[PDB]
This record gives C-alpha cells, structure tokens and sequence, in this order.
RNA sequence: UGAUAGAAUAAUGUAGAUAAGGGAAGUCGGCAAAAUAGAUCCGUAACUUCGGGAUAAGGAUUGGCUCUAAGGGUCGGGUACGAUCAACUUAGAACUGGUACGG
RNA sequence: CGCCCGUCGCUAGUACCGAUUGAAUGGCUUAGUGAGGCCUCAGGAUCUGCUUAGAGAAGGGGGCAACUCCAUCUCAGAGCGGAGAAUUUGGACAAACUUGGUCAUUUAGAGGAACUAAAAGUCGUAACAAGGUUUCCGUAGGUGAACCUGCGGAAGGAUCAUU
RNA sequence: ACCCACUCGGCACCUUACGAGAAAUCAAAGUCUUUGGGUUCUGGGGGGAGUAUGGUCGCAAGGCUGAAACUUAAAGGAAUUG
RNA sequence: GGUCGGAUUUCCAACGGGGCCUUUCCUUCUGGCUAACCUUGAGUCCUUGUGGCUCUUGGCGAACCAGGACUUUUACUUUGAAAAAAUUAGAGUGUUCAAAGCAGGCGUAUUGCUCGAAUAUAUUAGCAUGGAAUAAUAGAAUAGGACG
RNA sequence: UAUCUGGUUGAUCCUGCCAGUAGUCAUAUGCUUGUCUCAAAGAUUAAGCCAUGCAUGUCUAAGUAUAAGCAAUUUAUACAGUGAAACUGCGAAUGGCUCAUUAAAUCAGUUAUCGUUUAUUUGAUAGUUCCUUUACUACAUGGUAUAACUGUGGUAAUUCUAGAGCUAAUACAUGCUUAAAAUCUCGACCCUUUGGAAGAGAUGUAUUUAUUAGAUAAAAAAUCAAUGUCUUCGGACUCUUUGAUGAUUCAUAAUAACUUUUCGAAUCGCAUGGCCUUGUGCUGGCGAUGGUUCAUUCAAAUUUCUGCCCUAUCAACUUUCGAUGGUAGGAUAGUGGCCUACCAUGGUUUCAACGGGUAACGGGGAAUAAGGGUUCGAUUCCGGAGAGGGAGCCUGAGAAACGGCUACC
C-alpha cells in the first residue's frame, strides 16, 4: 500500500526461477525494465543459480561491477536487471553468448549461441502507432521503440533487431504455417506451426499450433511468438525444440541414455 | 477533507454502509473556484503526479471563437446573462463552463471589417482584391449582426476556468443562439 | 427523436464538437454524428435519423461498449432513460447436488433509439459508470410479437 | 374631559417593579412570584376503553430588504391558440445588523 | 405387606416477576457549542530590485578667475514593482464536549411465585387390577392436597359379538 | 321389486403373508442398505415446559409463536414368564 | 516365428470418429482458393493385376480469409484454457535411515562431462469448443406467414 | 481407514440417549524425561498500559570542500589525495507487527479502463528560444542569498534556537548563441481582368478553446452559380494521399488564437585525439547527471460477473441533511449523486431486502474423514485494514504516513 513494493518474498517469486524453498526469506525482486516481473530472469538468478559462476549475491555484484555481463549489448551493472525472452547475454570473459529461451518445461534454459547469433534478437510487435510529427513507430515485446517501421508490419508480427543499432533488419508476418514459440501459459516452451487463428472479436484471439509430431494445442494469441517460417527458425532453438514429451516417454529416454 | 468516494453513501438497496477505512488522499476533492470577473488572479494547485491545475479567481478576458468565420480573438468578458445549472451563478457573475456571457464584439468587428469591408451594423489594391475574392461571404446572420450595434456578442464558455485558469468560449450562432435568445437573453 | 421536446432542459442539447455551419445551407440543417458500437450490433435507424442527443447513447453519445455482454428481462421502465432488468440463474449447492433459483437486478441505461416494455428480453453491453448503479447500455431488444395480437375486442 | 384641591417626598403601608451569588436551605404546604408561551419545521414514552395520552417530553427557526418559483379568471376557431385582468397564500435564495427579530 | 400422586415442612441450588423515573458499560444518534489544519476575502512586521531622485563635501578632465562633466560618505522622500510573517473574512471538512433520545449487554432489589435436587418429615390415597366412582382429552366451575363435578369427545376399555 | 353375470366408484370385511415390521400387527404400515415417482408438515433421550420472555389475535377465558438457566440414566415402545 | 512362447499384415473380428445416399440447411452477396478434377486434345516405353504419372477440352474456381436481404433463447455435458507459490497426491534422488530437501550423478579429478528441479488434482462463476439425448423456451391462426 | 462395546429388564426385542473408543500442525495442565534431526512459540483474556536500548539512512572517476581536518600535491599558486560538518539529491509510502474494525464490505476467480495517475527502469524523442524586428540583451558563460563555519548569546530542561560576519551548487532565480528553404498572412507598383509581383511577419514543444482532415461499393452521364489553369482554345481530362481498433470525437495532422509560458543542458568525470590564418584558434571521444513528450516496467485507483456464517422473538427498507434516474455545472488523476442547482419518482425485498449477532479479517489452506460430509483457518504466502481513539493536513511520483505534523478526547 501507499506506494510501490520493493521486496519479493521467497514462495512469491516466479516458480520457473527454481529457487530453493529454504535458505532465504526473500528472492531477487527484478528491477523495472524491458520485461515484466513474472516473465523475467534477474541477472543474479542467471549468474548464480543457472550458470554457477557466483556463489552468492556479493559475487554476482562483484562480477557485474567490472562490466563483464551485457544484455543486448549494454553492460547492465544492475543485480536485479529483468532480462527476459530472447535477451542476449554476453560475457566477454569466457567469450560466451546466451539467448534466454524457455526450455520445454517452461523455464529459461542455459542456451548458448555464437557471435553472429548474438549480434541480433527478435522482437514481437506489441503495437504500431503514429507518434508526434506523424512519425510511425513499432513497440516490441521488450519495450523497444523503433521509429519508421516497414508499413507492412502489424501487431503480432516479429522483427529482427540489429541490437547494435536499434534497427529492424527484416520481419515475419503472423500467418498460418509459420513457426511460433509459446511464451506463456501452460504450453510455455513448446514450438510448432500455426494451423489457424480464430478471432473472437472483443476478446482473446486464439491460435491453434501443432508441433513436429502433430500434437496440437490451443493457446491465447498473447502467448504466441513468431520465430520463423516452416522449419528453419531465425534463432537457434534449445535442445528439445519444444516437443513436449510425455512423462512415460521422458522416463523411457532417461532409462535409455542413463544405461548407455 | 472533501471525500469523492462512494463508501459514505447508501447502497442501491438503501442500506447504511459501515465505515471501511479512513479517508484516502487518492479520492479527494477540492473547494470550487467560483471564478469571478476582473483583475486576473490565478492560483496553481498541486494535483496527483505533480500535474498543476490552475484555479481561476476573478479573471478578466478570454479567447472566443467565431466558428462560422473560423477565427479566435482575445476579448473582454462583460457579464454572465444565463446559466443552465444555477441562476445564482448569473446573479453573482460567476464564470463556469457552459455559462452564457456577452463579451465585446470589438476585436471581432475590426477583424470582420478588415476581412470583408462591410461595417457590421450600420485602402489598398491588395486589400480590394482580397475583399472581392471574399465577396458573397460577408452576410453572416441578422441575429448576430444585431448584437454588433450594442457591441456585445453572446458567447458560451467552453473552458473550465476552475481547472485550467481560462475563460475560453465560442460565439453563439444558429439554433443554440436562438435557444438562449428565446430562453432568457432577450427581455433585457 | 425528431419531435417531443428534444430541447426540454435549461441548457441547449447538442452533440459535442459537432458543428452546424449557419452559412453553408446543405439540405438537411442537421449534422448528426453516429458510430457503430461494434461487436456486430447494428446501429438503429432511429439513432441515425433521429434528433435526440443522449450523450450516454452507445451510437450517438460519448460512451463505448467494452466488457461483458449480458441478457436480461426488463422489469421496470419507470426511470428516465434507465431500465432495470432481471437476470435469473441457477446456483449449484454441491452438498445436495441440486440448484436453487437466484436472480440479480441490473440497472441499465436505455437509449431513446430503443423502445422497451416490461417483459422485453434485452441485450446489454458494459460501459463505463454512467450513474451510481448503472454500468450497461442497451444494445439490442427482442420484442418481436408480444403475444398481444389475439387479446383484443371481438365483434 | 366628570371623580375636593395645593404643597412636600419621612416612616409604615397599598399597587406596581428590579436585583450580585445561592436556588425552596423558607413555609404546615413553592403560598406569592418567576420560568413557559404565538407561528413554522422536527421529534414524541409509559399506558389505553385503540377513541386518546399529545401542544407529552424534547429541539431549531422567526426582523428588514432585494429577488426567485408555484398556485388563477374571462375573450376567442379551419360551409402549427395568443391577448387582457387580478388575488393573497405557500416555499426558496442573496444581502443586511452591536446575533437582533411572536422585539 | 407391590407401585405410586400432590399440598404442607426443612436444606440447598437455578433462573423468573418485582416498587426503586433502579444502576453500569458499550453502539448509533437529534440539537447546541465548537479545536484544528485546508481553500478563500483581506492585512502587510520586514526585505528587498530598476529608473530614478534632491541636498551638504572629496578626486579626476576641461574656459583655467569664478564656471562646467563623471565619480563617491550622508539621509529623506516619492512614482514605482516583487516577496512576505503576525493578524484576519467567509466556506467546506470536522475532532471533541453538553444535554436529550434510542438500541445492546450485564447487574442490585424488600417481597412474591416456580422448578429441581436433596433417602428415610406431616396429611390423605389420585393413578396402575373394573385400583375398588374405568381411565384419559378439550372446556368450565369448585375443593387442604392429590383431585371432584358438569358438557362434548376417545378406547390407549373392562365390549371387536344378538339377522 | 327381486335373481344371476359382469363393470365403474364407495363404506368396510374375511383368509394368507407374498412382502413389511421390534412386535402388536399391516394389502398397506408392501414394491427400502437390491436404499431416489411428485410434494407439504413435523420429530431428534427424559424433565425444566408448552414454562418465562417478546410479539400477535381475543371483551375475557385464552389461542398462535415460543426459549434458556438448571437437572437427570434413563424415560419410553412392544411382547414374555411370573 | 527363417531372432532358440515376443515385428509384419483388409485373415480379420471387436470398439471408436467422420463423410455421403436414401424427399434430408450446411443462411448469405461481394473475390482471391482454381476440386481426393464433374468432362481424359498428346501419351497405357513396367511379359497379363482393380494398392504409382506429364504443358490439362472456356475447366459447379463450394478444399478460408473480413464485411450481410444474419442470426430463437436456456439449462446440461465434452474437450481446451484458467484457477500464484507453499501445501495435497505423486515422479526421480541411499538427507547413513526417516521426517525432509531439491538435489545430485559420472570421469580421464591431467584442466569437466552430464540427468533433474516432473505430473495430477484444484470443484462454483467467467472464457473458447464439440454434442444435441434429457428438460424448459420460441415459431404461420383476424396470417401482419415463408419462398422469389 | 466402509468395525463398534457397557448401561433401562426377572428375562426379551426395540426406540433412544448417556458412557466408553480413535484421531486432532489443539490448547492447557500433571507426572516423567538419556541421544540426533527438525522448530511453533503473549493469537484467544487486554487493538490493555509501557521504564530502557536498538529498529533509516545513504557519496561514486563522475553536484557543492579554503575544516583555521589528516596526509601534505604530480605544472599543480584556482581545485586536484582522503575527507568530518553542512547544503544539494535520493530514501524514509518498502519492510516488520497485529487482526480491532469490516457480512456483497474485505476477498477469490474472472473482466474493464474507448474512464485515469504513474518517481524509477528500459526504448525512443528537442537546428525553430526574434517585446509588435524595420527597440535583440555577457554566451570564452547571468545574479544575489544562504547553510556548514567565525563570533556574541538566552533557556532548569528538547534532535530549542536568536543576533551579527563569511562563502558554493546539478540549491535558488535569470538568460543567449546553430541549416535549408517551403507554406500561409499582410501588402506601394497588373487596364478593357483564365492580366504578379518587390518587401515584412508567422510557423519548435507544451497550455486552453474553437474548427477541419482522419476516406473507401465493383459501372456511367447531361444541362444548370462551375472557361474555378478544357493546349487545332466546344480537339468529351493522365484523377483519389490517408494507420489502427470489435468499436470511438482514437493515434496523428491542419487552421485561428490563447497562456501570471512549460520544456527546449549557464552541469560533472576520464582521455585529452585530429586540423590549419599556431591562435594558449577550429573540431573531437568514452561516460555521469539532468530534461519535454510518448511508449515500457513497477504499479495505483476505480471497475464486470458469480460466490460469504447464525438469526423472522428482524417484513418491509431507502427517500428530512441523495435515496433512484435525467440535464448542466463544480470537484477529481479520471468515471460516477462524488458534490451542487434544477427536474422526475424512483431504487431494494419471502429468489429473505432492511435490521440484529458473530467468543467473523478474506483467500491459499488445516483437522478428521469409505463416499458424501463436519469443524477450523489470529498465525511462515496473497489481498485488506490499523498503529491509544477520532478528525485534519504538509512534503512528495506515491501517505490522508503515525519510529511525519496539527488539534481534540
Ligand atoms: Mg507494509
Ligand atoms: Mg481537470
Ligand atoms: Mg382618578
Ligand atoms: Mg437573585
Ligand atoms: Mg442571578
Ligand atoms: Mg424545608
Ligand atoms: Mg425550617
Ligand atoms: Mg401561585
Ligand atoms: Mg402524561
Ligand atoms: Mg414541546
Ligand atoms: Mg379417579
Ligand atoms: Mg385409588
Ligand atoms: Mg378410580
Ligand atoms: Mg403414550
Ligand atoms: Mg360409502
Ligand atoms: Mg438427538
Ligand atoms: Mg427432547
Ligand atoms: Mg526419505
Ligand atoms: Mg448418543
Ligand atoms: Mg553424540
Ligand atoms: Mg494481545
Ligand atoms: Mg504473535
Ligand atoms: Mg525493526
Ligand atoms: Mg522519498
Ligand atoms: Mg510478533
Ligand atoms: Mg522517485
Ligand atoms: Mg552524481
Ligand atoms: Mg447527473
Ligand atoms: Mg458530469
Ligand atoms: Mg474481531
Ligand atoms: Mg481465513
Ligand atoms: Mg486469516
Ligand atoms: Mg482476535
Ligand atoms: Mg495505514
Ligand atoms: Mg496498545
Ligand atoms: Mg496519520
Ligand atoms: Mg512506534
Ligand atoms: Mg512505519
């Protein structure tokens, strides 16, 4: 009450951070920034819990203050910086590049990319609008304001951002048959192609998606993120490619590759 | 202070609602401006998020639009002659939105005579050519030209002085002018 | 509403920021703004070719329709431009595996483009707060016959 | 315009009044006096023979002035209707004053 | 030689009615008075800026004899403007107190009238047998007490029964 | 009018116990642990008590509505033997 | 059973979904689909089969996009989604066991490799969807009816 | 884990309770108590009262350093290191505690904002600063006025402060300097008119109002104010810029004005490269901090539907001092009887309104349980409320804040 909250109690953090129940009353509260709180991954969680480069927050701050980490090509000394979907994390030391893509269990995966992949990201067009002086601009899913977009670009399309200059390189429409990535809900992390899109004027457009093995699912349009054409994504997919194995077959391959 | 919420009211069934919490600042209201005429005096208000409001207290002139001519002029306000909400606002010459007033006719008459060459009521080659090109447009309306003899045009306030510190408005024309004429602004 | 005292109040009634030019005499003398509220609701011809104002109208007024679309039965047309509808529903009580009849009374603004009688089934659309109690506008009426064609005097 | 007049202004009287603080301690007894009081609005208990009790109890208002709003009569039609006349009741608002006003 | 009813009587306990304008606490509230800040009509200690502004004397340059221009130490005082405290008018918000009203809970009470328990008290024997007047129901009257009596009803009767 | 044979409706009766019930008994008190045709009312150990209180109806007598504190291991039903 | 009683398959059977025909709505007009091509100019070079063809004879262009001469309403049920985490049930894992916890495991410990942190349930209301039995509701009777 | 046993009788079978029986993250208490791990804990009664101490402050290369501070410093005679104090900035609205209020209220799930505010984060964004320009003001950089400090004090006492003297800024006020034309307004200068031009002004962004554009269905014309730019001078003319939404008076743009005129860098660290009219000249990097507006993030406020325990010995309630709706206005960040004026007579209710009770904060949940259920949830998470009781307000993006203030009790 009376103003914005600054603390995030442990057990109230997003579950996909995979923070331990005990060993702490609190969790890193993501700073304000490009991604929403529940959909973000604070830099301390990435550096400490996921990459194990730091044993505690003090080491995370020690790493960040020497300006090693950078999100989308900028240093980001902030410990609780809200990195999110398709953010590029570069460590000049270790010469390592990461893109934040959910694995098929709805959690950010430690996914490595090359320098050429790290040169760009993808953004989902959140809105297209005329600004002052009648200058058109698009707004992406990470809050980027990009002036003078291609007129063919509409909402729910995807743009390729140069990430050195905040410029669109090309774009993908939102049409049936195009590869998409599920960025929300219970199907988060799944990858498939749009079968069709049902409108529901006045609320909650839905999208029908089938994956490689012809498993279909329906998701709200807000969770659907276009990532390429039929096959051949514009980003390097993580291991699994969003197939969503069942628990029985998941177990089958566990016992398969654990016994050589 | 003044509380602008609905907890103090009865429910739609008539039930007496009990007190839920103390008064909050985010549901407040202020005292009315009760803007008068004369010797401009405007006090700023600090509102939510900063966002200055301007309380008009006894200001003099305003910007009034002649929509048929598509011009706006700074003009002195004479008095309030009609108010649909309260006849006491007319009585006290209080300026709110929608109050009918008379203003000057004076800057509007110089503009009209410089723009048409007609002398509402009763030298250059460029000026003459402009007037000739603007001919067949000077005839405005008998009910408006009649006011120019008295040097007082009927106008409606379209601004909220207690919110913005401005008495802006528009001259009355057509059915709106006839409505207020039949209603009260005749009969002296 | 071409007649019956549109200008029946101390202020002149008009659609805001719609200007009738006294000079250019187009053969209608009245520019009437209107919109389609959307969601497949047809704008009544009564709204298009009427002369009422109703700033709370979803076709000629400033309000907009967004949110819940509900149906109800008109139980009161006694207020001016406001009806009350009765929304009945069955409430399930799990312990007995049975339902009980329950109802709600919804106060709804009705545009003078619509004529509604107690008993008419009405489709109402959510808008911003109009009154203390009103949060809906009538967007559709379903009084076709009324079963009153065979209840008259017979020779 | 009648009732004897004039002068003076002791006590005690008769009639009329006023009173600091207290407030029935006076007295057989609140005797006597005081307090209340019109009107408008609000509120009104026990009990009851349901008719009352009731102006219960209890409380606000009240001037002047300047306005506003309601309430009326006659005279009138095509083998989208206005003149004109007149009355005192009620209600409200502004202003005003040594907060006074059923003076 | 069973069982069993009530009055009356001692003990104890529980509540009930109860003169006392009983009392106590709390909730809401009519009217009256009304702190405080806030808005507003004003007020204007001081605390200051420009153009100035006039006098008593100095330095410097100039007809070099007085005379003249700019600079400084002194103070009024005024056209000017801004800021501005005490104080202050009227409003809305409104604490709080006084009285009164009302609702709620708890509680004292002479005395009255009950119930229950408590073993072995007094008077009768009302019920259970046709309980010695069959019992019981409603209603009404009467009597120490159980009860009696009338009027209608029931059999749960002591009669399933008189073509 | 009576006789016979049917039929609908009714007051009942007799036999039997399918079935039910603790039994007495019951053609409904049956079609119930193989538990559901529709629907209204009422009860939840015995007393305190149909008392107290409030309300309401009544001229009254009284009626309708109607507790609690407290107390208690039984009260009760049907049948068996004496 | 040609891998010392375990693929394959109109031999089929038994379940379960869809389309079509039998008098059989699946409303609708604008225009890009150009039919599992209604109709096989040119061509059946596989030793015989009813499981595999090329620029097509203006070719019902009815195999989806966004606007109606466009909308009977409702209950019910199906699926989907949503219903924070912890908790509940539950998968994995020798916290020495266990309650727990979300860890951990394997090497070449010579310069690191790797599995996880699942899943279900979460009731009503709202949302999308299939169904059309059950139970309501509405329709053409002074025809003010539909088709056109 | 779908289980019953004792008790009415002389015995019987029933009804029926009493009693036993087993759990309880369910409290207390009695007796007893060796080990390891785990770890609730002044909720209930008194949101009763509190001694004391602590719980909110914060400085980087990067706002202000003349401490008469320490080290003394890297040309370092403007400063340069560290740096108390004190200005400035940010924070103190989070957390933590409690459950007193509170019964469609809180709250849960689900909606909306086309009905608003939003510090910070992130992204994007500012050549226009000219009273009436034919009256431009240092820009190699405006001004005073204050803290800490000096010194003189008052009070028993306070995180009290007074008088006098200094001096800074990213404090506080002021104030310029940057293309290029275009399009409009006005106007000395066109002789029989389908007769145009020197020359000034305006045009950034905010504010307020008015007005305008913000289109759209596939075919054609014949005359009429329309020889308004129709070329063998009646040779049937090469046309339509314009985004989004389910939807708008939306985004945005245009015109005439308006304003106690908003913003448009007088700031700081490091490095100090390049160039030629070598003037301590012109250009120049990597950051810091500011700032308008729009987006975003964090939110906030309001808001749609359905859902809450006992009670009728609570049946009618609201409407005088708003109850229910309309119009207008005011107020607000904004919608709305939120308030005001006028107007209308509405609104809820046996489908339980209104009232009363609660040893009620709501939910996630907990205990027990064959299934259905029953009871609990002050309490580790979410939401709400409060800080003895009321009310009021200041600063702030944000509080009706209480380790802020004001008043009353
Ligand atoms: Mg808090
Ligand atoms: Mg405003
Ligand atoms: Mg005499
Ligand atoms: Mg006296
Ligand atoms: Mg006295
Ligand atoms: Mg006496
Ligand atoms: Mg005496
Ligand atoms: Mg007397
Ligand atoms: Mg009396
Ligand atoms: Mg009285
Ligand atoms: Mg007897
Ligand atoms: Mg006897
Ligand atoms: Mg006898
Ligand atoms: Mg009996
Ligand atoms: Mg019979
Ligand atoms: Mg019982
Ligand atoms: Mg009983
Ligand atoms: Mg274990
Ligand atoms: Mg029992
Ligand atoms: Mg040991
Ligand atoms: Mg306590
Ligand atoms: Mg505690
Ligand atoms: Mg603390
Ligand atoms: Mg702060
Ligand atoms: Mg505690
Ligand atoms: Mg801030
Ligand atoms: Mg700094
Ligand atoms: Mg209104
Ligand atoms: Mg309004
Ligand atoms: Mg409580
Ligand atoms: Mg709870
Ligand atoms: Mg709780
Ligand atoms: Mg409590
Ligand atoms: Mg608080
Ligand atoms: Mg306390
Ligand atoms: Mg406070
Ligand atoms: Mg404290
Ligand atoms: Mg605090």
């Amino acid at each position: 009450a009376r103003g914005p909250k600054k603390h995030l109690k442990r057990l109230a953090a997003p579950h996909h951070w995979l923070l331990d129940k005990l060993s702490g009353c609190y969790a890193p509260r993501p700073s304000a920034g490009p991604h929403k709180l529940r959909e973000s991954l604070p830099l301390i969680v990435f550096l400490r819990n996921r990459l194990k480069y730091a044993l505690n927050g003090r080491e995370v701050k020690a790493i960040l203050m020497q300006r090693h980490v950078k999100v989308d090509g900028k240093v980001r000394t902030d410990t609780t910086y809200p990195a999110g979907f398709m953010d590029v994390i570069t460590l000049d030391a270790t010469n390592e590049n990461f893109r934040l893509v959910y694995d098929v269990k709805g959690r950010f995966a430690v996914h490595r990319i090359t320098d050429e992949e790290a040169s760009y990201k993808l953004g989902k067009v959140k809105k297209v609008q005329l600004g002052k002086k009648g200058v058109p601009y698009v707004v992406t899913h990470d809050g980027r304001t990009i002036r003078y977009p291609d007129p063919n670009i509409k909402v729910n399309d995807t743009v390729k951002i140069d990430l050195a200059s905040g410029k669109i390189t090309d774009f993908i429409k939102f049409d049936a048959g195009k590869l998409v990535y599920v960025t929300g809900g219970r199907n988060l992390g799944r990858i498939g192609t749009i079968v069709h899109k049902e409108r529901h004027d006045g609320g909650f457009d839905l999208v029908h998606i089938k994956d490689s093995l012809d498993n279909t699912f329906v998701t709200r349009l807000n969770n659907v993120f276009v990532i390429g054409e039929q096959g051949k994504p514009y980003i390097s997919l993580p291991k699994g490619k969003g197939i969503k194995l069942s628990i029985a077959e998941e177990r089958d391959r566990r016992r398969a590759q654990q016994g050589l | 202070g003044i509380s602008r919420d609905s907890r103090h009211k009865r429910s739609a069934t008539g039930a007496k609602r009990a007190q839920f919490r103390k008064k909050r600042k985010f549901e407040l209201g202020r005292q009315p401006a009760n803007t008068k005429i004369g010797a401009k005096r405007i006090h700023s208000v600090r509102t939510r998020g900063g966002n200055k409001k301007y309380r008009a207290l006894r200001i003099e002139t305003g910007n009034f639009s002649w929509a048929s001519e598509g011009i706006s002029k700074k003009t002195r306000i004479a008095g309030v002659v009609y108010h649909p909400s309260n006849n006491e606002l007319v009585r006290t010459n209080t300026l709110t939105k929608a109050a009918i007033v008379q203003i000057d006719a004076t800057p509007f008459r110089q503009w009209f005579e410089a723009h048409y060459g007609q002398t509402l009521g009763k030298k250059s080659k460029n000026a003459e050519r402009k007037w000739a090109a603007r001919a067949a447009s000077a005839k405005i309306e008998s009910s408006v030209e009649s006011q120019f003899s008295a040097g007082r045009l009927y106008a409606c306030i379209s601004s909220r002085p207690g919110q913005s510190g401005r008495c802006d408005g528009y001259i009355l024309e057509g059915e709106e002018l006839a409505f207020y004429l039949r209603r009260l602004t005749a009969k002296k | 509403s071409t007649e019956l005292t549109v200008q029946s109040e101390r202020a002149f009634q008009k659609q805001p920021h719609i200007f009738n030019n006294p000079k250019v005499k187009t053969s209608k003398r009245t520019k009437r703004w209107y919109k389609n509220a959307g969601l497949g609701f047809k704008t009544p011809k009564t709204a298009i070719e009427g002369s009422y104002i109703d700033k709370k109208c979803p076709f000629t007024g400033l309000v907009s329709i967004r949110g819940k679309i509900l149906t109800g039965t008109v139980v009161s047309t006694k207020m001016h431009r406001t009806i009350v509808i009765r929304r009945a529903y069955l409430h399930y009580i799990p312990k007995y595996n049975r339902y009980e009849k329950r109802h709600k009374n919804v106060p709804v603004h009705v545009s003078p483009a619509f004529r509604v009688q107690v008993g008419d089934i009405v489709t109402v659309g959510q808008c911003r707060p109009i009154s203390k109690t009103v949060r809906f506008n009538v967007v559709k009426v379903s009084a076709a016959a009324g079963k009153a064609n065979k209840q008259f005097a017979k020779f």
